[PDB]
C-alpha cells in the first residue's frame, strides 16, 4: 500500500520558537493528508485537514503546506501546551489508510 | 453532544475470542463510516477495519484479514468488531473513529471525532 | 553559472549576456541584462553604444528600436542593477559597464528557406539583434572589425497542463483496467485515477478564467467530477469485494462522463448534409482530446459517422494544416498542410462508424514545403497567442493550426470539419562560453 514517511523522528525546541515537521508520500495523494496531535495518555486530535484547512477549535498558530508529495506542518510560536507526538495520515480511500511514525517535541 | 464510547477490553489467551463495541451518541451511525485504529505500546497508529452500514461494505487490514469480523446495527447505534484467535502481537489500545461520506466537506474532515480507547492484552501468565 | 560572449575582429569591445532566448510572459518580456567591456586605448576620444533592432527582412523593414550609451554613466537610467549584472561587473575588471533593454511585444518566428517564397523578398523572417559599435557620432562610417552583433530570440512557452496530465492519467488507468487480468492491477489503477480525479477537481478549466469562483459554471464543473469520483468509488468497492469482471463493468460507466466533459469543454465540430434522392441526413462529428499539444507529441482525433442515406463512404482523410497570415500592410494569407492520414475505412448505408486517428506533425517530411513557418534543429512555428486588444495590422506573422476530417462518397464537394488546436513548447564562479 501507499507508504508515508516522516523525516524528523525527534525534535527539540524551547517555547516561542519555530518548528517544522515534514512528511512525504510514496504515491500521489491530492491534498488528502491530515495532521494529528497526541499527548501522552489521551486520544489523537485532528489539527489540519486537507493539508491546509484548520479544524474548528484548534489555535491559529498551526499551518500546513503541500508541494507535490511533500507536506510540512509549522507551529510559529510553540507554547508549553504544544508538546506531544504528531502523526501523518493519508485518507485517499477507506481501505488505504496509513499513518506515519511519530515525531516527538521536547524542551531544549 | 457528539462523542464516541467503546468497551470490551480485557485479557484473553492466545487463540481466544473477544468482542469490542463502538457505541456512538449524539449522531446516527448510518450517516457515518466507523473505523478501528490500534496503537501498540510504544509504536505508531495502525488501521484495522471499517464498515459503512449504508451498503454493508467492509474491509480489513492485511494483518487481520482472515481473523476479525466487523458488523453493525442501526437500532442500537453500535459497531461490533469480533476478534478471533489472537496471536499476541495485537496487544494494543483500540480507538474508534468517524469519517463522513463523499459528496462535500464531511469527507475532508477525516477522523474528526475519536474515542477514548480500550486495552486488549494477550499473554500466557 | 553560464554566460556568453562575443569579441570583435579588431578586438576593441566584448558583449556578455546571461541567456540566449528571452521568454515572453504575455504581460511582460524578460529584460536584456547585458554587459559591455571596452578597451579605451583606441577609443580614447570616441564612445560606444549598444543597439537593439526588431526587424522584418533587398526588402527590409523594422518594427522596434532602442539605444543605450555605455559611458559616461552620469545619466544613470535604470540605476537598479540586476544581480547578475553586478556580479559580472565586479568579477571582471573596472572597465566593464552595464546596460539594459526592455521591449514591448512583437512576433518572433521565421519562414522557411526555399527559393521563390510566397512573400516579398527572399529568405525572409523576423529576428532580434543586439549590437554594439564604436564611434564619436551616431552617423559616421562603421568599421566592422570594431563592432559586434548578436541574435536573440523571443520564445514564448505553453501554459500549465495539470488538468491535461490528470485526464491522461485517468485515461491510461481506465485502459489498463480494461485490459487487466486479476484484482491487484484493477485496484492499483483505480487508486491512481481516484487520486488524479481528486487533484483535477481543484483546477480551473481555461474556458472559465474570467468567470468567478462562485459562478454556476464552476459549480457544474465541480459537480461533474463529484459524479466521476462517485463512479470510481463504486468500481473500487466492487473490485475490493472480489468481483473483477463486475468491477470492469462498473468502470465502463466512466465513458459517459468523459463524453459529457468532451462535449462541453473540448474542441468539437459538427456538420450535416442531406443529398437529394435521400430521406435522412449524413452526420459527421469529430473532437480532439486536448487543446494544447507539444512539438512531437501525437495528436489524436476522434471521428463519428452516423450515415442515414443511400450512398456509401469510401475513405476518411485526417490532416493537420498550418495557417500563417502575414500581418504587414500587404495582409497576405496562405496555408500549407503538415501531416496527413489516408485510412481506407468504409461506412455502410444506415450504419455507424467510430475510431480514433492519431497523427504527429513534424518537420522531417516537410523539408520541401515552400512557405511553411519555422521557429528560428528548427521546428514548426509555435501557435501565436492572441492579442490582448493590440492592433492586428502591425503584429507581423501570426501562425495557427487547424485539423480537418473529410469523408469521400461514391457516385459523385465533400463533407469535413475543422478543429482548432494549439501547438507550443513546454516551460522548462562563472566561465565564459562562446554564444
Ligand atoms: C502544391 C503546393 C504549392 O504550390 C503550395 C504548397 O507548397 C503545396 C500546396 C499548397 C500550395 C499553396 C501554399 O504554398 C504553396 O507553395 C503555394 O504555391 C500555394 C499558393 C500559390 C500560395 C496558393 C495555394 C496554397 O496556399
Amino acid at each position: 500500500d501507499i507508504q508515508m514517511t516522516q523525516s524528523p523522528s525527534s525534535l527539540s525546541a524551547s517555547v516561542g520558537d519555530r518548528v517544522t515537521i515534514t512528511c512525504r508520500a510514496s504515491q500521489s495523494v491530492s491534498s488528502a493528508v491530515a495532521w494529528y496531535q497526541q499527548k501522552p495518555g489521551k486520544a489523537p486530535k485532528l489539527l489540519i485537514y486537507s493539508a491546509s484547512s484548520l479544524y474548528s477549535g484548534v489555535p491559529s498558530r498551526f499551518s500546513g503546506s503541500r508541494s507535490g508529495t511533500d507536506f510540512t506542518l509549522t507551529i510559529s510560536s510553540l507554547q508549553p501546551e504544544d508538546f506531544a507526538t504528531y502523526y501523518c495520515q493519508q485518507y485517499l480511500y477507506y481501505s488505504l489508510v496509513t499513518f506515519g511514525q511519530g515525531t516527538k517535541v521536547e524542551i531544549k | 453532544e457528539v462523542q464516541l464510547v467503546e468497551s470490551g477490553g480485557g485479557l484473553v489467551q492466545p487463540g481466544g475470542s473477544l468482542r469490542l463495541s463502538c457505541a456512538a451518541s449524539g449522531f446516527n451511525v448510518v450517516d457515518f463510516s466507523l473505523h478501528w485504529v490500534r496503537q501498540a505500546p510504544g509504536k505508531g497508529l495502525e488501521w484495522v477495519a471499517y464498515i459503512s452500514s449504508s451498503s454493508g461494505s467492509t474491509s480489513y487490514a492485511d494483518s487481520v484479514k482472515g481473523r476479525f469480523t466487523i458488523s453493525a446495527d442501526t437500532s442500537k447505534n453500535t459497531a461490533y468488531l469480533q476478534m478471533n484467535s489472537l496471536r499476541a502481537e495485537d496487544t494494543a489500545v483500540y480507538y474508534c473513529a468517524r469519517w463522513g461520506y463523499w459528496p462535500g466537506e464531511p469527507w475532508w474532515k477525516a477522523f474528526d471525532y475519536w474515542g477514548q480507547g480500550t486495552l486488549v492484552t494477550v499473554s500466557s501468565a | 553559472t553560464r554566460v556568453f560572449k562575443k569579441a570583435s575582429p579588431n578586438g576593441k569591445l566584448t558583449v556578455y549576456l546571461g541567456k540566449r532566448d528571452f521568454v515572453d510572459h504575455i504581460d511582460l518580456v524578460d529584460p536584456v541584462d547585458g554587459v559591455v567591456l571596452v578597451d579605451p586605448e583606441y577609443l580614447k576620444e570616441r564612445r560606444v553604444y549598444v543597439t537593439l533592432t526588431c526587424a522584418f527582412r533587398t526588402f527590409r523593414k523594422d518594427l522596434f528600436v532602442a539605444n543605450v550609451q555605455s559611458f559616461p554613466p552620469a545619466p544613470e537610467d535604470k540605476k537598479p542593477l540586476t544581480r547578475l549584472q553586478e556580479r559580472l561587473i565586479k568579477k571582471l575588471g573596472e572597465h566593464a559597464y552595464p546596460f539594459t533593454f526592455e521591449i514591448p511585444p512583437n512576433l518572433p518566428c521565421s519562414v522557411t528557406l526555399q527559393p521563390g517564397p510566397e512573400d516579398t523578398g527572399k529568405a525572409c523572417g523576423v529576428d532580434y539583434e543586439v549590437k554594439a559599435f564604436c564611434a564619436e557620432n551616431l552617423e559616421e562610417k562603421i568599421h566592422k572589425r570594431n563592432s559586434v552583433r548578436l541574435v536573440i530570440r523571443k520564445v514564448q512557452y505553453a501554459p500549465e497542463a495539470d488538468l491535461e496530465d490528470n485526464w491522461e492519467t485517468l485515461n491510461d488507468n481506465l485502459k489498463v483496467i480494461e485490459k487487466a487480468d486479476n484484482a491487484a492491477q484493477v485496484k492499483d489503477a483505480l487508486t491512481k485515477m481516484r487520486a488524479a480525479a481528486l487533484d483535477a477537481q481543484k483546477a480551473t478549466p481555461p474556458k472559465l478564467e474570467d468567470k468567478s469562483p462562485d459562478s454556476p459554471e464552476m459549480k457544474d464543473f465541480r459537480h461533474g467530477f463529484d459524479i466521476l469520483v462517485g463512479q470510481i468509488d463504486d468500481a473500487l468497492k466492487l473490485a475490493n469485494e472480489g468481483k473483477v469482471k463486475e468491477a470492469q463493468a462498473a468502470a465502463e460507466q466512466l465513458k459517459t462522463t468523459r463524453n459529457a466533459y468532451i462535449q462541453k469543454y473540448l474542441p468539437t465540430a459538427e456538420t450535416t448534409r442531406q443529398f437529394l434522392m435521400s430521406d435522412k441526413p449524413l452526420h459527421l462529428e469529430a473532437s480532439l482530446d486536448k487543446e494544447i499539444y507539444y512539438h512531437g507529441e501525437p495528436i489524436s482525433v476522434n471521428v463519428h459517422v452516423t450515415n442515414n442515406t443511400n450512398k456509401t463512404v469510401k475513405k476518411i482523410k485526417i490532416s493537420v494544416r498550418q495557417y500563417a497570415d502575414i500581418c504587414l500592410f500587404n495582409t497576405a494569407q496562405y496555408k500549407c498542410p503538415v501531416a496527413m492520414e489516408e485510412a481506407d475505412d468504409t461506412v455502410a448505408p444506415s450504419s455507424t462508424f467510430c475510431k480514433v486517428y492519431t497523427l504527429t506533425p513534424f518537420l522531417a517530411n516537410n523539408r520541401e514545403k515552400r512557405g511553411l513557418a519555422l521557429d528560428g534543429d528548427t521546428n514548426l512555428a509555435s501557435s501565436t497567442l492572441l492579442r490582448e486588444g493590440a492592433n492586428r495590422e502591425i503584429l507581423g506573422i501570426i501562425v495557427s493550426y487547424k485539423v480537418k476530417v473529410k469523408l469521400v462518397v461514391s457516385r459523385g464537394s465533400d463533407v469535413a470539419v475543422e478543429l482548432p488546436f494549439t501547438l507550443m513548447h513546454p516551460k522548462p564562479d562563472i566561465v565564459f562560453e562562446d554564444f
